[PDB]
């Protein structure tokens, strides 16, 4: 399902999607 | 770009997931 996602709760969900992967978190 | 695309407007899980290492 789609989300709509600011702020902190992006981050959350990269790091539920990414995981142990890991991820690049960068705004304009 | 993603950051301003899912709080702007809207993002899927899969588009999420173009960000993992
Ligand atoms: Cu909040």
């Amino acid at each position: 399902v789609n989300q709509h996602l600011c702020g902190s709760h992006l981050v959350e969900a990269l790091y539920l999607v990414c995981g142990e992967r890991g991820f690049f978190y960068t705004p304009k | 770009g993603i950051v301003e695309q899912c709080c702007a407007s809207v993002c899927s899980l899969y588009q999420l997931e173009n960000y993992c290492n």
